[PDB]
């Protein structure tokens, strides 16, 4: 049921008109992982950075989602786990031995200085978005500082400790009686997968690489257990994917997602790694190939809210992540990069481009057909049917915001 | 027939086996009456046993413990078999870009964590000058210094005033910011100008260093496609290639039967003029070599120019006009059939 | 107690994580083949020590002496031409060193001894 | 090129002691060798570069090399 | 000199069984086990007594499951836990003092532990100085025990998954106990 | 030829101390310029193996003799936050410790072992001589691991069968030239279609075909990989398959037969069987 | 193998020809000096003529020599978007091209076959007999080892199929 078919350009939908929200944290861009860390948290900056000069704050409402407390960070991880990251720096690590063993944190996810801060300002900036959509405050909500797929119950992985989108996801639950979970991130999104394996008021659809690429989950025949049987849906991609297969692929399955478990509401991650020439990820995907995916999701007309999730070239994730909140305001933007303080990094045309590679593309017709074949085999069966709550303080960011971002410097 | 498979599991293998013959498998279905129309637990995720999963949460609702999964559990270790994984190779030159990324980061995250300081300092001095020197006596400033972020004033003072004092520097700064902070202020605009002057000598050794090596790093099979190229075009994988496609149109005629046709391999060609463009490209390359001895080059730009005149229809004075306008760009004809070219010995007559 | 450490905190050794720490019938008796292979070799004169690990030698000592040398392909050649020669001296000494001894096995002591004794030390 | 005095092998050293006239070689000899080996090269290279470094030259020629091993002694013939 | 023990094949395939998921499977057995070393030789020690009839080989049986039981007890802690098991080994003794009482591993283990030890009986014997006739005295009196768990080894030793039934001997290991364990 | 901070809190503070800044940053000195802008310018006692173990770790070592433990084999188990205080001995040194300087003769002291109890009497040596060794990890005696063939001991000390596939060489998997990775096939390599002893073409068994494609349009060609058991050609597409599974354990085609099979009873849900190890 | 890689180059040349005349230069990257100049000084950006033609007269040049490679390729990765990655052998296919075609003069046993294939050639009217006498005759002339190729021609359709023949 895969028909190949050649990538078109971007249209925008007059139907939907969306009243988005922007949460923009200040100080989430001054926190660095290590010397040679893939990580950067300085790629929500630059992304912000090039949004305010397109004048996208015109039509957006800009908002800094005050920080998870310690508390509500433990409605998803363990109360030692929590614990163990408001003590934990640098310094410390030599006092904690035996937990830096069994929570897999400061070895590949290092522990760098103000480690729970940045995760406190993840969490309550997707857990708010969750919590403006239910009062039927915005649309869309955009947390790019959060988005960490990766991190685990007890457990650091992937570069991400605090797992936010389960905190945002069990805040959507709490009014939306289905809420679907969409992963565009290369790697297998196992934080948020593992953790609604068994309920069937979450799908977590999936794209992404397999063959010992890890976290080597997610193979096509992980359909959750129990009630959450069918309830789960990863697609298993192989190498080199690119911006018209992509489409052919991604279309088709959300299509059929909407409509055989109609969801109330959606959380799409949108991973910047699946883009061409990541450090980590191998995919051929292109701005165009990439942003498509979220203009599709946006026109089904159902409440939305997009993440950030994983980015590891800052070039290329932040180009992309301003486009796609182009799409969201409805406004698809010019190719020309405004003058902007990070304005070096985007060599060589400086245009707002992600140039697609030459890599093969590995995927055939044949074998893309076998997988969306047993989706849709299964799919059949997805038939439909000091603690703060509903955290709503939001703080109206952009009056403190707008001298930063705008630049007439010259 | 020993009861331990069952009927289902049964046909289930037998497909891979006979999946293939249709008319066979279909009795076999018929055969042992399979009829058409939870255990699908999955290889990635092991049950846990009932004791572990009571590790407290402590703000865990009603509603969370019916959706949230704890029983289930699935880990790389596991996934992986223990054997680890493989990272995609990049190239030579997608990792100098990586190398400049850090460069870039490193200076600008020392720089930018530095400003956000200096604006938290500055609207905290001009407070100084406004109190009275009394005043000026008790005003302590509270951990955060009334910022949002508690962290980033501690990793900004401690790399500049040598590590370690630094610890005395923030305690001063909280007990006694009246005659702290302007110092501090001072030297942290001081060394913002040092950090600022030397990016900017930086940037051009960055921007110019992505400039020759940026668009090698998407050219991922152009960099291997000389070494390649002489591999696989040789007299030997031309026609691998070609009995490949004719063993395939016999193995199935073995299994499924096909019909043994003509013409394994198809080629076309809607487009004239690419001929004089190769005519043109081989002449340029004859005239220039130095291998072929000049009275036998002659017969090598004519042998092209006859063959490709007589195998694709192509009139001859139509080529000779391509490669005359080609000469120009930089006596007499009678009949050379491509039978003389072929012998030397009718080529001098 | 003294306890010494690990050196790595992870169960996993990085192998599944990414950005990985660690995861980016006839015989001679003894001696008479020996004298076969001198006869052998002090017949000949063709280079003993293999070229291009010579090469890759004598580049890593230039590098704190001078950095960026490049070396003609001549001059690496008269570098081993004259290396290989220096060690067979040496080595006869130590053999009359060793010879002297009383044993047949020349040792580091043997070569200890035949370079101070040059007093080339 | 972090160790390459592990590339002089032990059949290197092996074959050169050969040519030298010994028979049996102790074991410790294929390790202490390149000891004796490497500070050859760090007196003879040491002063090939001077040379070099002086004529302002980037290139340690032949020319140089034997100027460098005449003063230790070890005068090199064929090469000028 | 070197003590020959003959275990049953069966026997023998358990064991490496056991070998496999607690060393590649990376499972533990439930500690607190339904058939522990202490009921397994109580039935043993109760279904042979009747069987035989001379008082003297009465001493000999019931000496060798007295005397096997205190062994075990000083055997446990030493040589029959694989590395991945030492924690849950000691998650019991810290939860032991706690509870005040001493922890007795008769009363915990299980069968397979209890052939652990059986296994590496032969070592243990070379390397200590016994008389002779003691060593056959153990080792037949071992196979007649072996012999005899053969004849019972259905309802010990049961394959089953622990994903599914969780009566399984064997659980799995959570990511957290098996990272301190190993690490 | 040598011949040739404290600040009084009413007064200002003292200059705390002017910055050592050689930070060796990743660019070479944080505030230096670059240097020659050469190339990127267009123009110009103790083991350190546990001894019960046999593997690296957190060791606690013993005072006496050259011998480490982890913090987890020594029996019992010792907390990483709180050890006993001063100098530490392994059972063995503290038995050796504790024979000697004490009715030294071990005789004696085992004599009064065997009979002070003398119902356990057939156990009585093996009993005392526990006492005297260290903490060791369970490893199978040999003759039983010899009787399955299949069985061998890994590096770790781990199960591993015939199904586990042997390590790839460390040099396979990160010293490949970038236009072959050995370890993935995904860069048109056609010497995958090919039967390298007999020179014939691999067919797959699904679609009894090898799709090697032109090297003109390499995307007709199709990846086949072999079994590892069976040595039948399959394609990556037949047998749905993301990948080449070169590195966890050996690929079962699929055409094997089942070694463990769950039936459901259809009324415990399931019985299990498992092929006997081969002997 | 020359006319498919040439012919994709063709079929994108009027798509790329639009697209590489009508890039602009960012005002804020022209202002300051930050856009490369280095191929515009050598003149290797395809701005002032059609891609597809000025391919062609910078493979001339390849072959003449006067071009150094890394400088060809790196001017067709920015003109083409790495799309036209087959050109950087053009150099040597063309060699390998010619030396082949040098075989055909040499090889007296193989010319001999392009002796009847002419003769075939102008030959209007073939009978199905006289086929199989133009196949017998070319066959003496290999050895009987050797595995013969049948590449047929469609002057209509322009359809060139080679048949793969390793008959008696
Ligand atoms: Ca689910
Ligand atoms: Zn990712």
């Amino acid at each position: 049921v895969y028909e190949a078919t050649p990538f078109d350009p971007i249209t925008v939908k007059p139907s939907d008109k969306r009243r988005v929200a922007y949460f923009y944290d200040a100080d989430v861009g001054n926190y660095a992982y290590g010397a040679g860390h893939p990580m950067k948290p300085h790629r929500i900056r630059m992304a912000h950075s090039l949004i305010m000069n397109y004048g996208l704050y015109k039509k957006m409402e800009i908002y800094r989602a005050k920080p998870a407390t310690k508390q509500e960070m433990c409605q998803f991880h363990t109360d030692e786990y929590i614990d163990f990251l408001s003590r934990v720096t640098p310094d410390n690590l030599e006092m904690f031995k035996r937990e830096s063993v069994k929570f897999n944190v400061g070895d590949d996810c290092p522990v760098f200085d103000g480690l729970y801060e940045y995760c406190s300002i993840s969490g309550g900036g997707s857990m708010e978005g969750a919590a403006r959509l239910n009062r039927g405050k915005c649309d869309v909500a955009v947390n790019y500082a959060g988005g960490l797929h990766h991190a685990k119950k007890s457990e650091a992985s992937g570069f991400c400790y605090l797992n936010d989108i389960v905190l945002g996801i069990i805040e959507l639950l709490r009014y939306h009686p289905r809420v679907l979970y969409i992963d565009i991130d290369v790697h297998h999104g196992d934080g948020v997968e593992e953790a609604f394996y068994t309920t069937d008021r979450v799908m977590t659809c999936s794209f992404h690489k397999y063959g010992e690429f890890f976290p080597g989950t997610g193979e096509l025949r992980d359909i959750g257990v129990g009630a959450g049987k069918n309830y789960a849906v990863n697609v298993p991609l192989r190498d080199g994917i690119d911006d018209a297969t992509y489409r052919s692929v991604f279309e088709p399955v959300i299509k059929k997602i909407m409509e055989w478990y109609q969801p109330s509401a959606v959380v799409l991650q949108c991973g910047g790694d699946s883009l061409s020439g990541d450090r980590l990820g191998c995919f051929n995907l292109s701005m165009e190939g990439h942003a498509n995916c979220v203009n599709y999701v946006k026109s089904f007309g159902i409440p939305m809210m997009v993440v950030g999730g994983g980015g590891y070239t800052m070039r290329n994730v932040a180009r992309t992540w301003c486009f796609e909140t182009g799409l969201l305001n409805n406004v698809v933007l010019d190719k020309d990069l405004p003058y902007n303080e990070y304005y070096e990094y985007y060599g060589p045309d400086y245009k707002l481009s992600v140039r697609p590679s030459n890599m093969f593309n590995v995927n055939t017709p044949e074998y893309l057909d076998k997988v969306m074949t047993n989706i849709f085999a299964n799919l059949e069966n997805t038939k439909y049917a000091a603690e703060d709550l509903g955290d709503v303080e939001e703080d109206s960011a952009e009056a403190k915001d707008t001298k930063g971002g705008s630049q007439y410097a010259r | 027939s020993q009861d331990i498979l069952d009927l289902d599991d049964l046909v289930e293998k037998v497909d891979f086996y006979l999946g293939s013959n249709k008319e066979l498998f279909t009795w076999f279905k018929n055969f042992v009456g399979y009829q058409e129309k939870c255990e699908a637990f999955g290889p990635s995720y092991k049950r846990l046993p009932k004791s572990d999963t009571f590790m407290p949460c402590s703000g865990r609702d009603d509603m969370c413990w019916e959706v949230l999964n704890d029983e289930w559990v699935g880990h790389p270790v596991w996934a992986s078999e223990d054997s680890g994984f493989i990272a995609h190779r990049k190239n030579q030159y997608e990792e100098t870009l990586f190398k400049i990324e850090e460069e870039r980061h490193e200076y600008d995250f020392y720089i930018e964590s530095n400003l956000r300081t200096i604006q938290c300092l500055e609207t905290i001095v001009n407070k100084i000058e406004n109190m009275t020197e009394n005043e000026k006596a008790n005003f302590k400033l509270p951990p955060g210094l009334g910022h949002t972020s508690m962290t980033i004033y501690k990793k900004v003072i401690r790399k500049v005033y040598d590590k370690e004092r630094g610890f005395e520097i923030i305690d001063a700064l909280h007990e006694h910011p009246a005659v702290t902070a302007p110092v501090v202020l001072k030297r942290l605009k001081q060394k913002d100008e040092e950090w600022r002057r030397a990016q900017r000598e930086w940037n051009k050794v960055w921007r110019e260093l992505e400039q020759k090596v940026f668009f090698k790093s998407l050219d991922h099979l152009g960099l291997t496609f000389k070494q390649a190229d002489k591999k696989l075009l040789t007299t030997k994988q031309l026609i691998s290639e070609i009995s490949s496609i004719k063993v395939d149109q016999t193995n199935k005629k073995i299994h499924w039967l096909t019909p043994k046709p003509k013409s394994q391999l198809d080629f076309d060609f809607p487009d004239k003029n690419i001929f004089y463009d190769i005519l043109c490209l081989a002449d340029t390359f004859i005239t220039h070599t130095t291998a072929y001895s000049n009275p036998d080059k002659e017969r090598l730009k004519d042998l092209l120019k006859y063959f490709i005149s007589l195998f694709f229809s192509i009139s001859f004075e139509k080529i000779e006009e391509s490669l005359y306008s080609h000469k120009q760009n930089v006596p007499y004809q009678q009949e050379m059939s491509l039978l003389d070219i072929l012998h030397r010995s009718r080529y001098q007559k | 107690a003294r306890t010494k450490q690990t050196a790595r905190k992870s169960t996993g050794g990085k192998a599944p994580r990414k950005q990985l720490a660690t995861k980016a019938p006839h015989r001679y008796r003894p001696g008479t083949v020996a004298l076969r292979e001198i006869r052998r070799y002090q017949k000949s004169t063709e280079l003993l020590i293999r070229k291009l690990p010579f090469q890759r030698l004598v580049r890593e000592i230039a590098q704190d002496f001078k950095t960026d040398l490049r070396f003609q392909s001549s001059a690496v050649m008269a570098l081993q031409e004259a290396s290989e020669a220096y060690l067979v001296a040496l080595f006869e000494d130590t053999n009359l060193a060793a010879i002297h001894a009383k044993r047949v096995t020349i040792m580091p002591k043997d070569i200890q001894l035949a370079r101070r004794i040059r007093g080339e030390r | 090129l972090r160790d390459n005095i592990q590339g002089i092998t032990k059949p290197a050293i092996r074959r050169l002691a050969r040519r030298g006239g010994v028979k049996r070689i102790s074991g410790l000899i294929y390790e202490e060798t390149r000891g004796v080996l490497k500070v050859f090269l760090e007196n003879v290279i040491r002063d090939a570069v001077t040379y070099t470094e002086h004529a302002k030259r980037k290139t340690v020629t032949a020319m140089d090399v034997v100027y460098a091993l005449k003063r230790q002694g070890r005068t090199l013939y064929g090469f000028g | 000199p070197k003590i020959s023990l003959q275990i049953p094949i069966k026997l023998k395939s358990v064991l490496v069984d056991d070998w496999e998921y607690v060393t590649k499977d990376k499972k533990i057995c439930r500690l607190p086990a339904d058939v522990t070393v202490e009921m397994v030789l109580n039935k043993y020690e109760h279904e042979v007594s009747q069987e035989l009839e001379s008082p003297g080989s009465q001493s000999q049986l019931s000496e060798y499951c007295a005397g096997l039981k205190l062994y075990f007890d000083k055997c446990l802690g030493n040589m029959l836990l694989y590395r991945l098991e030492r924690l849950q080994y000691d998650e019991l003794l810290k939860k032991s003092s706690k509870d005040q009482k001493p922890l007795v591993p008769i009363r915990i283990y299980g069968a397979i532990h209890l052939l652990r030890l059986i296994s590496v009986l032969p070592e243990l014997i070379s390397s200590t100085t016994m008389d002779l006739q003691s060593c056959q005295l153990l080792i037949k009196q071992t196979e007649d025990f072996l012999v005899w768990l053969l004849m019972h080894v259905d309802e010990y030793f049961n394959d089953k998954d622990p994903n599914r039934s969780d009566d399984a001997l064997y659980v799995n290991t959570s990511s957290q106990y098996e990272g301190v364990a190993l690490g | 030829k040598n011949e040739h901070l404290e600040k009084d809190s009413k007064g200002n503070i003292i200059k705390l101390n002017e910055p050592s800044t050689i930070s060796e940053d990743s660019k070479v000195s944080v505030t230096g310029l670059p240097l020659n802008k050469g190339p990127s310018e267009k123009i110009k006692e103790n083991e350190d193996f546990c001894s019960a173990c046999n593997q690296s770790g957190s060791f606690l070592c013993c005072d006496t003799c050259p011998k480490s433990f982890h913090f987890l084999c020594l029996d019992p188990p010792i907390d990483p936050n709180n050890l006993p205080k001063g100098d530490w001995h392994c059972n063995e040194c503290k038995f050796k410790i504790f024979i000697n300087n004490s009715m030294a003769t071990l005789k004696k002291i085992e004599s009064n072992f065997i009979k002070q109890n003398n119902n356990v009497k057939i156990f009585a040596k093996l009993l005392f001589n526990i006492d005297s060794h260290n903490p060791k990890q369970f490893q199978l005696p040999n003759y039983i691991k010899e009787t399955f063939p299949a069985v061998k001991t890994g590096s770790r000390g781990q199960y591993s069968d015939e199904n586990d596939k042997i390590p790839l060489t460390d040099r396979q998997l990160f010293n490949t030239s970038y236009g072959q990775s050995i370890t993935k096939l995904d860069s048109y390599n056609p010497d995958t279609h090919i039967d390298s002893n007999s020179g014939k073409f691999l067919i797959c068994y699904k679609c009894n075909q090898t799709r090697l494609g032109s090297w003109s349009h390499p995307e007709n060609s199709r990846l086949i990989m072999t079994c590892d058991y069976c040595q039948t050609p399959w394609h990556l597409d037949c047998v749905p398959r993301a990948s080449f599974k070169n590195l966890g354990s050996k690929w079962k085609c699929p055409l094997h037969s089942p070694t463990k099979v769950y039936k459901k009873i259809h009324h415990v849900n399931y019985k299990v069987w498992k092929k006997q190890r081969l002997i | 193998t020359i006319y498919e890689r040439l012919l994709e180059i063709k079929q994108m040349n009027e798509r790329v020809t639009k697209e590489i005349n009508t890039r602009s230069t960012v005002t804020f990257a022209k202002d300051l000096d930050l856009l490369s100049s280095q191929l515009s000084e050598m003149g290797l950006d395809f701005v002032g003529e059609d891609a597809y033609k000025q391919v062609l007269r910078l493979s001339r040049r390849l072959i003449n020599g006067d071009l150094e490679h890394q400088w060809f390729e790196e001017s067709l990765r920015q003109a083409y978007n790495n799309k036209a990655f087959k050109l950087y052998t053009i150099d040597k296919v063309t060699q390998s091209l010619v030396k082949h075609a040098h075989t055909l003069m040499t090889d007296a046993k193989t010319a001999e076959i392009m002796a009847l294939f002419v003769k075939d050639r102008n030959a209007s009217t073939t009978s199905a007999k006289d086929q199989i006498i133009y196949r017998l005759q070319v066959r003496s002339h290999m050895s009987n080892t050797e595995n013969m190729f049948r590449i047929e021609f469609d002057k209509r359709t322009l359809h060139v199929s080679i048949q793969y023949i390793a008959l008696d």
